[PDB]
RNA sequence: UGCGCAGAUACCGGGAGGAACGCCGAUGGCGAAGGCAGCCACCUGGUCCACCCGUGACGCUGAGGCGCGAAAGCGUGGGGAGCAAACCGGAUUAGAUACCCGGGUAGUCCACGCCCUAAACGAUGCGCGCUAGGUCUCUGGGUCUCCUGGGGGCCGAAGCUAACGCGUUAAGCGCGCCGCCUGGGGAGUACGGCCGCAAGGCUGAAACUCAAAGGAAUUGACGGGGGCCCGCACAAGCGGUGGAGCAUGUGGU
């Protein structure tokens, strides 16, 4: 975007948590264009965390996604010569996309048969601090902290 | 900024001895405060410079200082 | 083993490192610190981060001996010059004064090829 | 590389030594040019203003001569902190006989004697007379919004100029005198001479060779020049190719 600010897409509502937050997240998760595929995945996924776990899955699904957000990450900026890993603050529009997305890839590596499972025990694991996409997380956050000696390169 | 010839009597440039006016032209530090700010004249100020150097000969004046600031 | 618990911290900001030296009243050194003196070895050594920590070890160094007044002395330009005195204030000591220093000649010396 | 446990760097005190003068400092001042910055005293040159006193054309320029002449370099003797040709290393690199980093001799400073070059530039020789102004400034005098000298800048009348530009600080208009130029390369070379301790300087060709060498300005183009701004150009993101097997096109054979 060179000339305009590129304004964010409005998502629908949920069909069923009427949550935009939802809706996005299995966007997220359907490949192919299967999106009749991919609300049947999370929903079963909600299914498989209710019953396993008393409490509500909107609730968890909030939850898993508060701890993956990362509040710092690296960037590169070519300074004399060969660049530098940059410290720098994630836009919280950035902490949106970042956290539902290592939801996924991390769910995805996991070893479950069905993919519900899979997610589900992800977002469990995520909710509890463990699990997957929270290492990424945490990864990135040691990211910065280590290079902060280049917190002089803002930008 | 007010300059140092508008708030000040009738005095002697040529005075070295007089620490009190000739303090008044030094800044913080020990250097000679410029044209712009001391509001004297061409020949004024080639005046004053030589006899603050005078002065700081005697031990009068002050060859540099130390900022208390930052 | 001396509890001075006042005096100075002289501090020399080069483009190339910050180190800094804490003193008692009458100049003589108590503890200090350098980029050198942390981990960094290199360039990072002119970083304002070096000099943030440099500040802070040899502050902590100087609380061993019971520091608390401090009179701030600054030499040099550089890199973390102020971040390594704004490290100072926070640690904890009592910045009693801060002075600038820098020795600057009335050219005497012939300076090296590359200040020319 | 180097320096540091034989205790550096950093910090306080004391001492030694050499070189250069921060601020003031200026787009400023002074000199014939080179050039001249701490302060004090002595010796001393130039220059400018007022008075309208004195001399009474005593003036201008100037081949030769003579004196001066940044830096570097030379001789003798000193001096030597910092910088630093040469050089010793460390890196970089395709290579590094360099740019960058650590060292370091001459030298840079002083005295006395040489050397005589320079983009020694205003690339504009000196003196005098004449030709609109406006503005900034250094320095004198004045009845001191200002007038009047003598310098240093910028715009600009007329005019000049190939053009840029110059324009009472002429590159204008005139006059006097000195020096100097006659296409480029060869060549500031060869020879001879004069000077020099040397390095070299002053003077300064020919054969041969070429249809050019040059100046200013124009439109473009380019910049590892500047500003401003676009495109899935980058970035953010999603799926790919490069691997496998096959289909097809090309290279090669
Ligand atoms: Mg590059
Ligand atoms: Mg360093
Ligand atoms: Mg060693
Ligand atoms: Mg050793
Ligand atoms: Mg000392
Ligand atoms: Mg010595
Ligand atoms: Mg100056
Ligand atoms: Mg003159
Ligand atoms: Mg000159
Ligand atoms: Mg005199
Ligand atoms: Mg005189
Ligand atoms: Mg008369
Ligand atoms: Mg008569
Ligand atoms: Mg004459
Ligand atoms: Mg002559
Ligand atoms: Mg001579
Ligand atoms: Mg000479
Ligand atoms: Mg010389
Ligand atoms: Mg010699
Ligand atoms: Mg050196
Ligand atoms: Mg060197
Ligand atoms: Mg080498
Ligand atoms: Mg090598
Ligand atoms: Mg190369
Ligand atoms: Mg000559
Ligand atoms: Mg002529
Ligand atoms: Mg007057
Ligand atoms: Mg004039
Ligand atoms: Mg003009
Ligand atoms: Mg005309
Ligand atoms: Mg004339
Ligand atoms: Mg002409
Ligand atoms: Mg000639
Ligand atoms: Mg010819
Ligand atoms: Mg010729
Ligand atoms: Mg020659
Ligand atoms: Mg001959
Ligand atoms: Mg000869
Ligand atoms: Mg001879
Ligand atoms: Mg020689
Ligand atoms: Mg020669
Ligand atoms: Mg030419
Ligand atoms: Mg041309
Ligand atoms: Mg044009
Ligand atoms: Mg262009
Ligand atoms: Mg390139
Ligand atoms: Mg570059
Ligand atoms: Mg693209
Ligand atoms: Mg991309
Ligand atoms: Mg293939």
């Amino acid at each position: 975007a060179r000339r305009r600010r590129a304004e964010v897409r409005q998502l629908q509502p949920d069909l069923v948590y009427g949550d935009v937050l939802v809706t996005a997240f299995i966007n997220k998760i359907m490949r192919d264009g299967k999106k009749n595929l991919a609300a049947r995945i999370f929903y079963d996924a909600c299914k498989i965390i209710q019953e396993k776990t008393g409490q509500e899955p909107l609730k968890v699904f909030k939850q898993a996604v508060e701890n993956v957000k990362p509040r710092m990450e690296v960037r590169s900026r070519r300074v004399g010569g060969a660049n530098y890993q940059v410290p720098m603050e994630v836009s919280p529009r950035r902490q949106q996309s970042l956290a539902l997305r290592w939801l996924v890839q991390a769910a995805n590596q996991r070893p479950e048969r069905r993919a519900a499972v899979r997610i589900a025990h992800e977002l469990m694991d995520a909710a509890e601090g463990k699990g997957g996409a929270v290492k990424k997380k945490e990864d990135v956050e040691r990211m910065a902290e280590a290079n902060r000696a280049y917190a002089h390169y803002r930008w | 900024k007010a300059k140092v010839k508008a708030t000040l009597g009738e005095f002697d440039l040529r005075d070295y001895r007089n620490v009190e006016v000739l303090k008044r032209f030094l800044s913080e530090t020990g250097k000679i405060l410029p044209r712009r700010r001391t509001g004297l004249s061409a020949k004024e100020q080639r005046i004053l410079a030589k006899t603050i150097k005078r002065a700081r000969i005697l031990g009068l004046l002050p060859f540099t200082e130390k900022l208390v600031r930052k | 083993k001396r509890q001075v618990a006042s005096g100075r911290a002289y501090i020399h900001a080069s483009y190339n490192n910050t180190i800094v030296t804490i003193t008692d009243p009458d100049g003589n050194p108590i503890t200090w610190s350098s980029g050198g003196v942390i981990g960094y070895k290199g360039s990072r050594k002119g970083t304002p981060y070096a000099a943030q920590l440099a500040a802070l070890d040899a502050a902590k160094k100087a609380m061993a001996y019971g520091m608390q007044s401090v009179d701030v002395i600054v030499r040099g330009t550089g890199a973390g010059r102020e971040q390594a005195i704004r490290a100072l204030q926070a640690s904890g000591l009592q910045v009693k004064s801060i002075v600038d220093d820098t020795p600057v000649p009335h050219n005497g010396c012939r300076p090296k090829k590359k200040f020319r």
